[PDB]
């Protein structure tokens, strides 16, 4: 995970990055003690993250920091891409909305419904959970 | 509706014949809620640019059409410009705060919902309003 | 996991010709562990005159490449180059047992009454551990 | 590491008449999961009101004695009770995959404008590892 | 070490102590967040360190706070008593001094004096240094 | 001058017949320069009157013999007379924290300089002045 102190001060061994103009790369501006992987990883920052995942599997990079059920459907598709052990910043993809709006209660509600339920449990069960 | 293309949440496939999408099948037989989006490529000056409709599916895109299973309306399912989420850049003149991504389409009123994986964090939710995760 | 040197009076440090390969070490120039030096073994400063360099990565660029074999300096400093170590390669001598044990501090003009309040709050910044949280802000002791 | 349970969906949690063992299942009176319960298995209820119990830490004393063999609460307060069980006999499943999924957070009146400055400090709280910093002193991560 | 969980929340069977009125106890009574050990270290309060030592090579203690130098020296004289390594507070053994008075600055001066030469270390090869 | 009993640093020793000290050798040969210093036997509880002259030596009490041979003065070396180190702790008159220990010894002129393993922190430092450690 990011608690490796080599990291920290990493070198041309050291070759990772992350989507530019990602939350990554706010949430790493806004961290000061994060600012010299931020002075770094602004060098080799990447349009998309498949172009990142295609850049790693060749071996042309070496760590990468994204989101984590992107990155274990990633390595449910190939073996060779492994996730770490450790986890930060543990937030949540919603909705993103407008002003106010009619559409902020009953998206909610419908959303709580969906979790209330297994609903997300078979969309799950559809991506999430399943291995190939 | 803006997204973007993610791999595990929207997957973006390209037409089979006339703007329609392949009927797939599930390991249970259940088909696939295929829409038809609009999937502009990434480089218009690099390519001969057509702005073609395309096939969204998958978590996010079955999410939006439960969403839309729930309440009585339609939709529009279309995808960024760019394939950036959206960050607070400072434009040249003026050293101005702007916009981009799928919340400078957002905000411009191009967009009215957004449906993606979209990450909540303090510097978005002062400007725009998030439903519960 | 081995002592190539003993500590800071060790029998090979009184002639290079003991040594059978041509010994080496080095110091920055100017400082003032070059004037506890002096103070203590001039001899010491007369072998390391010819074997000065320039400063603190360039002699630890010396190190690396296979130019230098001992560097003389502060604890904490060659402690967090450790710490920054591309490997933990290269390792100090022990933890400042056969050396000058000194500390750092504020120097103040004489006579000032900043004198009092700086002691008593440096006194309680260490009595409540944040000087332990800075020094590990700062400060990574790895392997 | 074995899990003899893989899920809320088991075939194990239809009826322990099925199976030669008869499991007992645990949750807690008057809550929120019994309402998440009786809107997704009503005969989950119907065999709790058989299972009942009074307390969380009587619960726990009667997971220890084997009296009760299964039990379904939340789940941070669940792995902090597992993080300071003596000898971590008692372990949990997965890390919140197979179930409800939901957060904690502050209930306020309906149309109080203190809610955006709320949501804007947990936002900021959540985005600068603070919020990770009081979870690491108040959670317990061996075993 | 300090960094124990065990000690964060003690028991009946982890006796952890310290001596009564000393240092300990005050950078122990300063940490409000430290108060746990407070309510517990005032069950066995000794007197002296030799009382402390005798109970613990007894099994009477099953932790001590304490300076480093003694703790080292007796697992120096004793095979079986063993030190930990999570160092915590920092502090100097200094000359106890008076107010204003003449002899504050000859007395720092010669502490220093035997600072820069290698009287220290003679002073840890008399009883300090050697391991036995 | 006063200091409390620990082994590594003031070894406190009864006399061989009567104020005379054993003439105890290193492992270099080196004589252990002693001082005869004035101590108890136990604390009031446990000796009701056992206060004579004895043997002290070690680490500190050879840091004092070093100081005493660098400046210019004699001295004198006494005990605690209880076993602590010294906090600010309540007495019963007017709910006041006073002192005692080796900071009472020397607060109340019965010392004229601590020779002792202080623990340097705020507190204690808050009314006398120290030295370098
Ligand atoms: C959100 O959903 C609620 C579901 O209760 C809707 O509330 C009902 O809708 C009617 C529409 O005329 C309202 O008069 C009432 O407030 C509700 N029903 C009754 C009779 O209590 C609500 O309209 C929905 N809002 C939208 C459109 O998003
Ligand atoms: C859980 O809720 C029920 C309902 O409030 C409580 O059960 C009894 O409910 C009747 C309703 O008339 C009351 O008269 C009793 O006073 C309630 N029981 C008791 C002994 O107080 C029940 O107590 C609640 N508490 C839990 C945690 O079981
Ligand atoms: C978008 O992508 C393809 C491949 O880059 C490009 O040839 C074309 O301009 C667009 N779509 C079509 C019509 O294939
Ligand atoms: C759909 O809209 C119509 C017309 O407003 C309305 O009658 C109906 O209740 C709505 N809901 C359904 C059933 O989709
Ligand atoms: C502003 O400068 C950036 C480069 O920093 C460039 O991408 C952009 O085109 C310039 N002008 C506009 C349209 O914002
Ligand atoms: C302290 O040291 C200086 C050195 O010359 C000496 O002159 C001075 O008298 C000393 N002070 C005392 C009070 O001994
Ligand atoms: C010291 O201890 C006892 C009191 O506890 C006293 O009666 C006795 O005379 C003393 N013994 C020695 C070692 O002189
Ligand atoms: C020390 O003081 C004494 C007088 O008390 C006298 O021998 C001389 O002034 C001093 N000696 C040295 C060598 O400092
Ligand atoms: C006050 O006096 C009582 C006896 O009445 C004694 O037990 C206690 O230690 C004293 N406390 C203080 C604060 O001196």
């Amino acid at each position: 995970g990011i608690n490796d102190p080599r990291l920290r001060n990493p070198s041309d061994k050291f070759i990772y990055a992350t989507v530019k103009q990602s939350s990554v790369d706010i949430y790493f501006r806004r961290q000061v003690e994060l600012s010299t992987m931020y002075r770094h990883m602004e060098k080799h920052n990447y349009e998309s993250a498949a172009e990142a995942i295609q850049a790693v599997r060749d071996n042309k990079l070496h760590a990468f920091i994204w989101d984590s059920a992107v990155l274990e459907f990633e390595a449910s598709q190939k073996c060779d891409l492994v996730t770490t052990g450790e986890l930060f910043f543990r937030s949540g993809f919603g909705i993103g909305m407008r002003k106010d709006s009619p559409w902020k209660q009953n998206v909610s509600l419908s959303i709580l419904k969906s979790h209330e339920n297994g609903f997300m449990e078979d969309l799950d069960k559809t991506w999430v959970r399943y291995q190939e | 509706i803006v997204t973007i293309h993610q791999e595990p949440f929207v997957y973006v496939k390209p037409t089979m014949s006339d703007g329609t999408c392949k009927e797939e099948f599930t390991v249970n037989g259940d088909p696939v809620k295929k829409v038809i989006c609009t999937g502009p490529n990434d480089t218009s000056p690099g390519s001969p640019r057509h702005t073609v409709p395309q096939c969204c599916y998958g978590f996010c895109i079955d999410l939006l059409i439960k969403l839309a299973r729930t309440m009585n309306f339609t939709y529009e399912v279309h995808l960024v410009a760019d394939g950036k989420f959206g960050t607070q850049e400072r434009v040249n003149n003026s050293n101005k705060k702007e916009w981009n991504g799928m919340m400078g389409e957002l905000l411009s009123g191009q967009a009215d919902m957004i449906v993606a994986p979209l990450t909540i964090n303090n510097e978005r939710a002062q400007y725009i309003e998030f439903s519960k995760p | 996991f081995v002592d190539q040197v003993t500590g800071l009076s060790d029998k090979k440090f009184q002639r290079p010709h003991d040594y059978s390969p041509p010994f080496r070490f080095g110091t920055v120039p100017q400082g003032s562990t070059e004037r506890n030096i002096r103070n203590n073994y001039p001899y010491m400063h007369q072998y390391m005159t010819r074997f000065n360099q320039r400063g603190v990565e360039d002699a630890l660029v010396s190190l690396k490449t296979g130019k230098l074999d001992a560097f003389i300096y502060d604890a904490a400093v060659l402690n967090y180059k450790a710490g920054r170590d591309e490997g933990c390669k290269l390792v100090t001598i022990g933890s400042g047992y056969i050396f000058a044990t000194t500390g750092y501090g504020i120097a103040l003009q004489k006579g000032s009454p900043w004198k009092r309040q700086i002691d008593l709050a440096l006194l309680q910044f260490v009595g409540d551990g944040e000087m332990e949280e800075l020094e590990t802000l700062w400060l990574t002791g790895i392997c | 590491f074995v899990d003899q349970v893989t899920g809320l969906s088991d075939k194990k949690f239809q009826r322990p008449h099925d199976y030669s063992p008869p499991f007992r299942f645990g949750t807690v009176p008057n809550g929120s999961t019994e309402r998440n319960i009786r809107n997704n298995y009503p005969y989950m209820h119907q065999y709790m009101t058989r299972f009942n119990q009074r307390g969380v830490e009587d619960a726990l004393v009667s997971l220890k004695t084997g009296k009760l063999d299964a039990f379904i609460y939340d789940a941070a307060v669940l792995n902090y009770k597992a993080g300071r069980d003596e000898g971590c006999k008692l372990v949990t499943i997965g890390s919140g995959y197979i179930f409800a999924t939901t957060g904690y957070g502050i209930a306020l009146q309906k149309g109080s404008p203190w809610k955006r400055q709320i949501d804007l400090a947990l936002l900021q709280f959540v985005g600068d590892g603070e919020m990770e910093e009081l979870e690491t002193l108040w959670l317990t991560g061996i075993c």
